[PDB]
């Protein structure tokens, strides 16, 4: 209701409105085409019904929590736990596709027997259901119930707590910080930058085995590009929990969270001209 | 005796041609014109025979318009069963590139040509087991770009060195060889007499050829280029012809003469195949930019576009009875269409 | 009941198409081409099979073909590459077997259906090249030419010449070697020719490339 | 000797096929129209069929 608050709303839709058609017409582009159907675009299909999932459900949701409707705990939970549930599997789908990425250049021979459309759906389903596990956490139990309960028996009041439904408030940031920063945000990030090194490491080695220098140079840039982007995404909002955790006397100003936060949610703008245009068959299939 | 002799065949040529502008009193569409005219069909999209991994090359049914033999580039001849989309027999081949395919009239033998200079006869009842290679025809030094079924017994191919031929089975010989074109045979199409078989070829010209004689009975120039793929009328009196200067072709065997030309001017892609319907008024025409086209083919418009596919259609069958007509292209999806 | 024997017939076909999909498809065309079949032949078309370094490849010699190019070609789509073999000597011989060669490189290069498909050049015959050099000059069929007579500037003008025929620009490469009479060193060059178009392939599928 | 006799068998078989008669294109047309209205009951794709008699459903 604040200007702050509003013109995070309106770069949140702005970034809904951008991020919903593309991914709807990678999904389409690779839907209508029977030469789209190899494993990695089957990761690219993943990666794209995360990223509109983001785009069509995370963003009402967290316009939602930001305005923060009065409500019960419980329910504020439910409508706080698929932004995780989201959020995590557009990453587990970025880290799938970079290592796709890296088999096809490191055993490019026997390539196409090693990973078939069949494992490909496998590591899907397998990515899939982790992130419905990292997501539904707090839901099996750990979150600041606890902490709501005593506060609501201290101010004397009886029954299920009717709070104002405020993300920090309600999740732990112990978990957000610990469980999700640590163990399934950073080492999806460190694993990318590591194995696409390695990847610039095999494609420079082949091609040494000024044109040269010139694609070498594409390759590398686009590399970069893709690590700058997803670092640049991700690690504010998590620097800001951590420090938020760490030194609690720390003082930050809301527009730096909120800032933080549209960035979060920008990747999953990014992520289609990123990935899916830079391919030379999807471009044809966008044209045609 | 070479100058004299073609300026003769010249001035026969020139009489030919005055002949044929004789018995051309008036154009067709003049007098078609008092014909109800079809209006637009599209056809719903029925079946999708996918089992094959390479480009389908080309296609035949079968006399009960229940079963249909594909043959691929990845060494497969695949009999489906278009009605529960199953499939009857997978048959292995020793080449390959296979560019044509046939079924027996009765349902009992499978033909196949490819590159290999071979036609191959499959046996499909097989009292000791599985199918087996029956008879192989080997007499050509060019690729069989197509043959057919005359009955169980013979079997009538064209080839790419510039001869038809006809081949018995029981021997393995060639009962007689149709010689007379200039370049490559691209395709023949029997008439239901079973006695006149047209040929296309690739110098422009399609020839009717008589079985027992072995003689041109006629002669048709009228193209611009090479000519892919010809089909009789039903009835057995007319036949059309598609080039790959993007016209199709009628050509009548009583008045000697081309009766009409489809073409468009949004179309410059060749014509891969054609058929008729079982009335004869439906020319259903493949082409290069992915997409069929059905003409009346009586009145010269295109009734309707069948839009299926996407890449390229190398073969269109259609039933005996008129039913389906299956489209089969080279990103390996037969498409049946109603 | 009958889709038993359906999904039977399903599962050998997929069986039968993952064998068949990891072997390398080979194009070739010709005039030296006998050397490099007899070089290689470990174990209407010809087709030769032999497996090096756990890559199966299957070579397709379509010289017993007398009909016109235009209409067969197409079926030859998708190979992995077109091994191209031109003799050196042929400078001098009959129009010219040379330009002919050249005619037939240029037609294969700006044809619509190899545009992505890679060219290996083998320029066969380099002592008959070499002593024919110091015999006859190349005025016979280059006039725009300087280092009249010398093995390594006249085998560098012909491959420049070859591959500056080459009008699309870094959709596809030509790889070129002079012919080894030593051996394995055909073979191991055609398998790293092979490596680096899968190589490539797969860099241009990603979209990394 | 051979480019004459091959020239010398085209010539004779032209002869062959232009000794046959030709009927005028109007009656054979109309011929040709009346197969296709004769046939015009019995076509599938021309006469549309509804899903009973249709085995594609
Ligand atoms: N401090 C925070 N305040 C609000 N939402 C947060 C905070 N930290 C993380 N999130 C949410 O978690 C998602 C990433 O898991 C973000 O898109 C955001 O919705």
């Amino acid at each position: 209701i604040s200007a702050f608050q509003a013109a995070y709303i309106g770069i949140e839709v702005l970034i809904a409105l951008v991020s919903v058609p593309g991914n709807v017409l990678v999904i389409w582009a690779v839907k209508v085409n029977q030469a789209l159907r190899d494993a990695t675009f089957c990761f690219i299909v993943s990666l794209a019904v995360a990223d509109v999932a983001v785009g069509a459900l995370v963003i009402p949701l967290a316009i939602l929590i930001n305005i923060g409707p009065q409500t019960y705990f419980h329910t504020c939970l439910m409508v706080a736990c698929p932004v995780l549930i989201l959020t995590q599997s557009s990453i587990l789908a970025l880290l799938a596709i970079a290592v796709d990425r890296y088999l096809r250049v490191k055993i490019p021979l026997r390539y196409k027997m090693v990973v078939t459309p069949r494992r490909a759906a496998v590591a899907i389903a397998g990515c899939w259901i982790l992130s419905f596990v990292v997501g539904l956490t707090p839901m099996f139990g750990w979150n600041n119930l606890s902490a709501v309960e005593r506060a609501w028996a201290a101010n004397g009041s009886m029954g299920e707590p009717v709070i104002k439904c405020e993300f920090e408030k309600v999740i732990s940031m112990e978990y957000m910080v610990y469980f999700n920063f640590f163990v399934w945000v950073l080492p999806p990030l460190l694993l990318m930058v590591l194995i696409y090194l390695e990847v610039f490491y095999l494609i420079r080695k082949q091609l040494n085995k000024q044109k040269y220098y010139g694609k070498e140079l594409k390759i590398a840039k686009s590399l970069a590009l893709i690590l700058f982007l997803f670092a640049l995404s991700w690690l504010p909002l998590h620097i800001l929990n951590c420090i938020t955790l760490f030194c609690p006397s720390c003082h930050k100003p809301s527009i730096l969270t909120y800032i933080a936060i549209f960035l979060t949610h920008g990747n999953s703008a990014m992520n289609p001209i990123v990935y899916a245009f830079r391919i030379q068959k999807f471009r044809v299939t966008f044209l045609k | 005796e070479l100058d004299q002799l073609r300026q003769e065949a010249e001035q026969l040529k020139n009489q030919i041609r005055d002949a044929r502008k004789a018995c051309a009193d008036a154009t067709l569409s003049q007098i078609t014109n008092n014909i109800d005219p079809v209006g637009r069909i599209q056809m719903r999209t029925r079946r999708t025979l996918r089992g094959h991994l390479a480009k389908i090359y080309a296609m035949h049914w079968g006399t009960d318009s229940r079963l249909l033999v594909s043959a691929s580039q990845d060494g497969k001849l695949i009999i489906w069963d278009s009605y529960t989309t199953n499939k009857v027999h997978a048959i292995p081949l020793r080449s390959s590139w296979v560019m044509t395919c046939a079924y027996a009239p009765s349902g009992n033998y499978v033909a196949c040509g490819g590159l290999d200079n071979i036609c191959s006869i499959y046996n499909l009842k097989t009292r000791e087991g599985n199918v087996r290679v029956s008879r192989e025809l080997a007499g050509h030094t060019g690729y069989l770009s197509c043959c057919r079924f005359l009955d169980d017994n013979q079997i009538v191919t064209s080839s790419g060195d510039t001869t038809c031929a006809l081949w018995d089975i029981e021997t393995g010989q060639q009962t007689t060889t149709f010689t007379g074109h200039t370049g490559d045979v691209m395709s023949l199409s029997l008439a239901p007499d079973t006695r006149l078989f047209v040929s296309g070829a690739c110098d422009a010209s399609a020839k009717l050829w008589d079985v027992r004689e072995g003689m041109c009975r006629q002669t048709f120039t009228g193209h611009e280029s090479d000519i892919n793929a010809i089909c009789f009328f039903p009835n057995g009196n007319a036949f059309a012809t598609g080039s790959d200067d993007a016209t199709c072709r009628l050509f009548d065997l009583r008045a000697d003469q081309e009766l009409m030309t489809y073409s468009h001017d949004n179309i410059i892609c060749g014509i891969t195949s054609v058929s008729f319907s079982k009335s004869g008024r439906l020319l259903l025409a493949g082409y290069d930019d992915f997409n069929c086209n059905v003409w009346d083919a009586l009145k010269a418009d295109r009734a309707g576009v069948l839009a299926g596919h996407d890449n390229r259609v190398s073969c269109l069958g259609v039933t005996d009875d008129g039913m389906a007509v299956a489209t089969g292209s080279w990103d390996s999806f037969l498409k049946i269409w109603n | 009941a009958a889709a038993e024997r359906s999904k039977m017939i399903d599962k050998n076909l997929r069986e039968d198409g993952e064998k068949a999909a990891r072997e390398v498809k080979l194009l070739l065309l010709g005039s030296g081409k006998n050397t490099i079949v007899k070089q290689m032949k470990i174990i209407g078309i010809v087709e030769t099979h032999f497996t090096f370094k756990d890559l199966h490849f299957k070579m397709f010699d379509v010289g017993a073909q007398r009909s016109e190019r235009k209409k067969w070609i197409h079926c030859f789509e998708g190979v992995t590459a077109i091994i191209f073999c031109v003799a050196l000597s042929a400078y001098d011989l009959v129009m010219n077997r040379m330009h002919a060669s050249m005619k037939l490189f240029d037609s294969i290069c700006n044809n619509k259906w190899f545009t992505d498909t890679s060219i290996i050049l083998f320029l066969n015959k380099k002592d008959l090249f070499e002593e024919k050099i110091t015999h006859s000059p190349l005025t016979i069929c280059f006039p725009e030419y300087t280092g009249a007579n010398k093995y390594d500037e006249a085998a560098s003008y012909i491959q420049s010449k070859f591959e500056d025929l080459n009008k699309r620009k870094d959709t596809k490469e030509i790889y070129t070697h002079f012919t080894c009479s030593t051996d394995t060193k055909n073979v191991q060059f055609v398998f790293d020719a092979v490596t680096d178009v899968i190589i490539k392939n797969n860099l241009k599928d990603c979209g990394l490339f | 000797t051979a480019s004459i006799a091959q020239a010398r068998k085209l010539v004779e078989q032209l002869k062959m096929e232009a000794n046959i008669d030709r009927i005028k294109v109007s009656k054979a047309a109309a011929d040709l129209m009346a197969y296709c209205e004769a046939h015009a009951k019995e076509d599938p794709l021309l006469t549309p069929v509804p899903a009973s008699e249709n085995p594609f459903r």
